[PDB]
């Protein structure tokens, strides 16, 4: 006789974990792109330093 | 953008309550007589303000838990748990009230039986039902709380009566409480409605010496993966969408909505 | 040895009256009778009173 509580606790536990899963995955892919562009900029600024 | 109209889901018509509540559907309200047939649905469509619920006044115990249990129910089989003629040889089952008028005459619930006296005596009651439907069975009853001791002695022939309803997972004893009450729908008495969900292979036992509104028809409930209760004022037409809101239906593959 | 019995369990934060309910019941583990189990958590320096 506490099904509204069981569904609410299930909603909280399956909403927080989905939000933090999305946050971790989104942070991983965004800083993967930032790393892959950061390395290209470090090679290009080295080439520009030797050119200058 | 939506249709603006209520739709069937995947070729399955919704259970439209119309003027009914969840309570008036399960109790078998005489205005809610179209819903009392063996059927399946995709969702339950209900009006935001519907008045045909419990016609006799009283407290529906754990109504919102019954709504949460019935949100995941896809179909029922309405079967006579206790027959009105066979199971009651020593009580007068022909009990109607003025709180539930059906075509301008007095009637009572189509799922419940108001037991009264027979030949000036109310005998002891012990009726057992064993679940052989292999599903969850919604058992529904009521306990009558009169307004004065004169109506209690008139109806049930004793001052002190009780109702005992014991399952394996249910154990509750009920005591009528005679008191002076405000009139709701012309009645100063109350029928308090209770419910339990029988397990497959479980036994319900109904014991009473008075004030029992016994079960007549029970609901053998079938669960489903996708179902719910939608509160909408939208009219239902012929429609075969896959997404359904209260405000209409959606036919697109777009990932988001703001309806 | 009596028709009407009671159990009264009173603490500072607990107050409940228990009445036995004799009824015809389904048999679970070979018994038609029930023992209803209750519990409470005493505070430090608190008094529990059992009356029956
Ligand atoms: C303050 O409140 C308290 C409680 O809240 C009040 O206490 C109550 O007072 C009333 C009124 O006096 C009492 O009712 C009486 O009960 C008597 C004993 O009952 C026994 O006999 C019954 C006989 O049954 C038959 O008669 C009744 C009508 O009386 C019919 O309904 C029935 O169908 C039968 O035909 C048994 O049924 C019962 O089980 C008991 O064994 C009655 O004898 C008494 O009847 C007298 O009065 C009638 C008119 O009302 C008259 O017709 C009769 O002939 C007879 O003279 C009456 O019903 C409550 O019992 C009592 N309750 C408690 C718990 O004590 C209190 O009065 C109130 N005080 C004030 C100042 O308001
Ligand atoms: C609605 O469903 C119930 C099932 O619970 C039907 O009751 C069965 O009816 C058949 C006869 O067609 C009997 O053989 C079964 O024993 C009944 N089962 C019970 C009472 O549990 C009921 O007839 C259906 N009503 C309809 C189709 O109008
Ligand atoms: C159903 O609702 C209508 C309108 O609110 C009302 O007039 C009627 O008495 C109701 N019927 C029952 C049985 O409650």
């Amino acid at each position: 006789l506490e099904k509204r509580m069981e569904n609410l606790n299930k909603k909280v536990d399956d909403g927080f974990l989905d939000i933090w899963t999305y946050n971790a995955e989104l942070l991983v892919l965004l800083e993967n792109e930032r790393t892959l562009d950061f390395h290209d900029s470090n090679v290009k600024n080295l080439y520009e330093k030797v050119k200058n | 953008s939506h249709n603006g109209k209520l739709c069937r889901l995947k070729g399955k018509a919704p259970l439209q309550l119309g003027n009914c509540n969840i309570a008036g559907w399960v109790l078998g309200n005489p205005e809610c007589e179209s819903l009392l047939s063996n059927r399946s649905w995709s969702y339950i469509a209900e009006t935001p303000n519907s008045e045909n619920g419990t016609c006799f006044p009283g407290d529906f115990a754990d109504y919102e838990e019954l709504r949460e249990q019935l949100s995941s129910v896809s179909s029922f089989e309405r079967f006579e748990i206790f027959p009105k003629e066979r199971s009651w040889p020593n009580h007068t089952t022909r009990g109607v009230t003025a709180a539930c008028p059906h075509a301008m005459k007095s009637s009572f619930y189509k799922n419940l039986v108001w037991l009264t006296e027979a030949n000036g005596s109310y005998p002891n009651l012990s009726r057992s039902y064993v679940n052989n439907q292999e599903k969850e069975v919604l058992v529904l009853w009521g306990v009558h709380h009169p307004s004065n001791i004169e109506d209690q002695r008139t109806l049930y022939r004793k001052d002190n009566a009780y109702v005992s309803v014991v399952s394996s997972n249910y154990n509750r004893r009920f005591t009528p409480e005679i008191a002076k009450r405000p009139k709701v729908r012309g009645q100063s008495g109350r029928i308090n409605y209770y419910w339990t969900l029988l397990e497959p292979g479980d036994t319900i036992i109904f014991e009473a010496t008075g004030n029992l509104i016994a079960p007549w028809y029970a609901f053998a409930l079938s669960r489903g993966p996708g179902s719910g209760i939608i509160t909408s004022n939208a009219p239902l037409d012929e429609c075969d969408t896959k997404c359904q809101t209260p405000q209409g239906a959606i036919n697109s593959s777009l990932p988001f909505q703001n309806i």
